[PDB]
RNA sequence: AGCAGAGUGGCGCAGCGGAAGCGUGCUGGGCCCAUAACCCAGAGGUCGAUGGAUCGAAACCAUCCUCUGCUACCA
């Protein structure tokens, strides 16, 4: 069915094809990022350069990014065009093939269980839900994605518009297991060099309070890569919460061992 | 433990490994293994248990018998006795120094610590052999005449060579002792006579005097690898030092001060050094563990120094004194000193070169091997018998005991003379 | 060569297959060693001794010589140093001789 | 041992959320009177193990092992 928020594309659109045939004036294609609608691509409007090889160009079974030059709405032919495309258009448009992919995957297991014996199916499960999921955060660059993501780390999302049953789970379960583990790049960067006997001891004080506030029974990840080096890989939430935890730590260990003896790295 | 230190020094291409695990039964490793060139050249550690049946040879744990595995090419066995416990004698302790020429001054430092040396002489090479002659003359200056001199590689070497060897180097030497010293040729590919060395080292090289009662002296040539491993960092609950002590029982849990100090923060001189202290976590040697460390012996004494002083080997030669030790920490020092005639540890099967090397000039450096230390240094003043040389690193000075000077002659220093400390 | 023409003005051809002369006196067997220009080229003789090879008449482009193999030199009555080729064998030819035990057994093809 | 890569389906390099990806080679065909250049065509097959989501996993994501690259120590 369907795997666009819009059934058919507008004019100087990117968007993605597959390749079924090769035809003498061009190439004639399906769509993958709508319908699968006919669109024609030319042959004069693929390259500004000469074509040696055929085949080692174009050639069936090919996802291809390509720019909808024009459409005839009432007769649904949509032209096609590969002249206009760069490579930060492709990255775009990759992006919005493979999570549209994923976003229909999930919206599929709420068609397993439903009437699902007339294609049409899809196509009612896709218009109520998604576009009231993407139409809302499609003007800021997010797709139906990013609502689902929201739900899973704070579920009010999908609470504030209608719930479907056994989904919840299934929709958890693949929210969380796709997208984690989950994950933090905090690394503690420590430099010390210690005059004193006694800072086998003094590390230990400075060690456990990697994050003031918290209980004296929270887990943290200690690393020792190097002698003068004390890596802590603190509190793991987004790292964007950590932010305190990782700057004002690295002062506590500097400053508790220059109290003991010498001078130190700051 | 240990009750006296028998060092293995001995010029290239001898073979190292399979005669030191004969005697200790202790590989001699270090840093970059990988292996070796040729023979260690780096300052090896072990140490070992020398038991008897009421035999002049020294079992195996396995005492019935001993099947070599030196070389596939023959079977060498040899018989210490038949099973049924035996007799601890004592426990010794070895000091393999570098047997490399351009290792000299390292070599020389590992040496001052010990109580008796073997000469590990090699019948490959030239008759009356530098290093030789070089190590002989080292050894008796330091205030050692314990040698037992052993002819290590003579496998393939036919018996008028090694006869010729023998010979020259002991008539080169005329004016070194050497005649009290015996010569004992074994087999390093057959492992033979070996049992012979064993009746030897119990009887040329007894426990010399040692003084209990007397302030504890420890003489730091090797640093620890200590710590980095788990569970729990950062740094360590630390350092470790592997010396000898030469003089007092050095107690488990008292504190130690390492004297040539570290330099004041922003000194304009050449002054002011002040002493490191730690206190003793453990007293560890052999594979057995201590609570005291006595004298005539190489401990490992873990203290409480942090990572960065053991992290590389930076502790060579360090004198630490328990505590508060009374011992000067010169950083300008007045050497009296004498010169050889030759020059020592070079000479090669044609006159060139070797011989009388020109009088000393002020400022330049020259490395004064003072105790176990090794600084570099320049000549300030320059008179025959009153030289003042101002050190880079200061240097604990125990007693005027003896310096051994060298003087860069090309590549490396070479030794050129000794004194003492006024 | 790819077919071409004027290849056939001349005789066509071939080795109808055939047969097997020696060594004579000073008139034995060669590998070529190298590959000159001009027209001369290098071969080694199979007893030790070196020499270098000329071409003779007929064979000039009528036979291409390519590197390695064996082949039949006559040696000069009076000179040592450069000798004349003959009469080229086959590679086929050459194994069978060898097999045979008439030449030494020491080059490879 | 910290970090990185990989654990062939011809080779070599290993590409990404669709079951050989890229470059190359070998073998065959085409073009040409012929060669080169140029154009096409190939090939038994969880891609180290233990798991989860999945329609599916070298490849989506984990837990383990091994080999190496850089850094580097316990031994």
């Amino acid at each position: 069915c369907r795997f666009y928020q819009h059934k058919f594309p507008e004019v100087e659109d990117v968007v993605m094809v597959n390749v079924r045939s090769i035809a003498e004036m061009g190439a004639y294609v399906s769509l993958l990022e709508y319908n699968n609608i006919e669109g024609m691509i030319l042959l004069s409007e693929l390259s500004r350069r000469r074509i040696r090889s055929i085949n080692k160009l174009i050639r069936i079974g090919r996802n291809e990014c390509v720019v909808v030059i024009r459409v005839d709405k009432e007769k649904g032919y949509i032209d096609l065009s590969k002249r206009r495309v760069s490579p930060e258009e492709a990255i775009k448009c990759e992006d919005k093939f493979t999570k549209s992919k994923t976003v229909y995957s999930i919206l599929r297991h709420v068609a397993e269980v439903l009437e699902y014996t007339k294609d049409e199916q899809l196509e009612s499960l896709f218009q109520r839900t998604a576009w009231v999921f993407d139409d809302k955060y499609k003007r800021p660059g997010y797709g139906a994605y990013d609502a689902f993501k929201h739900a899973v780390s704070d579920p009010s999302i999908l609470d504030s518009l209608d719930l479907n049953e056994d989904e919840r789970e299934v929709l958890i379960n693949n929210i969380n297991r796709r997208l984690t583990p989950q994950a933090v790049k905090i690394r503690a960067d420590i430099e010390v060099a210690c005059y004193g006997y006694e800072g086998i001891d003094a590390v230990k004080e400075a060690l456990r309070a990697g994050l003031n506030c918290s209980t004296e029974t929270m887990p943290i990840k200690i690393n020792l890569i190097a002698p003068p080096r004390y890596v802590m890989t603190t509190t793991t939430l987004e790292r964007t919460e950590g932010l305190s935890v990782l700057n004002q730590a690295m002062a506590v260990i500097k400053e508790k061992i220059e109290e003991k003896r010498g001078v130190f790295n700051v | 433990q240990a009750t006296i230190n028998i060092g293995t020094i001995g010029h290239v291409a001898h073979g190292k490994s399979t005669v030191v695990k004969a005697i200790s039964g202790v590989h001699t490793v270090r840093f970059k293994n990988e292996l070796e060139r040729n023979i260690t050249i780096k300052l090896g550690y072990a140490n070992a248990k020398i038991y008897k049946l009421d035999d002049p040879s020294c079992p195996r744990p396995e005492c019935y018998r001993s099947c070599g595995s030196s070389t596939p090419d023959e079977f060498p066995t040899d018989i210490p006795g038949t099973k049924g416990n035996f007799k601890l004698v004592r426990h010794v302790s070895f000091v393999d120094c570098p047997g490399h020429d351009i290792l000299m001054a390292t070599m020389l430092n590992g040496a001052a610590v010990m109580d008796a040396a073997l000469l590990l002489i090699a019948g490959n090479e030239s008759c009356p052999q530098p290093q030789t002659s070089e190590h002989l003359a080292a050894i008796e200056i330091m205030k050692l005449k314990h040698i037992l001199i052993l002819q290590n590689k003579i496998d393939l070497v036919k018996e008028s060579q090694a006869k010729e060897q023998y010979e020259q180097i002991l008539a080169f030497v005329q004016g070194t002792v050497a005649e009290g010293a015996p010569i004992i040729p074994i087999s390093a590919q057959l492992k033979y006579n070996i049992e012979v060395v064993c009746e030897y080292i119990v009887k040329k090289i007894p426990v010399p005097p040692r003084d209990f009662t007397s302030e504890p002296r420890l003489i730091v040539i090797r640093s620890f690898d200590v710590n980095k491993p788990g569970c729990e960092v950062d740094d360590l609950k630390g350092g470790v030092a592997g010396g000898s002590i030469l003089k007092g029982v050095l107690k488990v849990g008292q504190e130690i001060e390492v004297r040539p100090g570290i330099v004041s923060k922003d000194s304009e001189g050449k002054l002011m050094c002040k002493p490191i202290f730690s206190k003793i976590v453990s007293l560890f040697a052999e594979h057995n563990d201590l609570q005291y460390a006595a004298p005539g012996g190489l401990i490992g004494v873990g203290t409480k120094i942090d990572p960065t002083l053991c992290r590389a080997d930076r502790m060579v030669g360090q004198v630490l004194g328990a505590v508060g030790a009374l011992p000067e920490i010169f950083t300008e020092l007045e050497i009296s000193y004498f010169l050889l005639r030759r020059l020592l540890g070079v000479r090669t099967e044609g006159d060139k070169k070797a011989a009388k090397v020109q009088k000393l000039s002020k400022n330049e450096v020259l490395m004064v091997n003072i105790g176990s230390l090794s600084t570099g240094g320049r000549v300030s003043a320059v008179k025959a018998d009153l030289g003042k040389i101002v050190l880079t690193n200061p240097v604990c000075t125990e007693v005027g005991e003896k310096i051994a000077l060298s003087r860069r002659v090309e590549k490396h220093w070479r030794l050129i003379g000794w004194g003492q400390i006024r | 060569k790819g077919g071409k023409n004027r290849r056939r003005g001349k005789n066509e051809n071939e080795s109808e297959k055939r047969e097997l002369v020696f060594k004579e006196d000073g008139q034995e067997y060669a590998q070529v060693i190298k590959m000159l220009g001009n027209g001369r080229l290098e071969a080694m003789c199979f007893d030790g001794v070196k020499r270098l090879c000329h071409i003779r008449g007929k064979l000039r482009k009528k036979v291409w010589i390519n590197t390695s193999d064996i082949i039949l030199v006559g040696l000069r009555d009076y000179q040592d140093n450069k000798a004349d080729v003959i009469l080229k064998y086959n590679a086929d030819e050459a194994r069978s001789l060898k097999a045979y035990g008439e030449l030494p057994e020491h080059a490879k093809i």
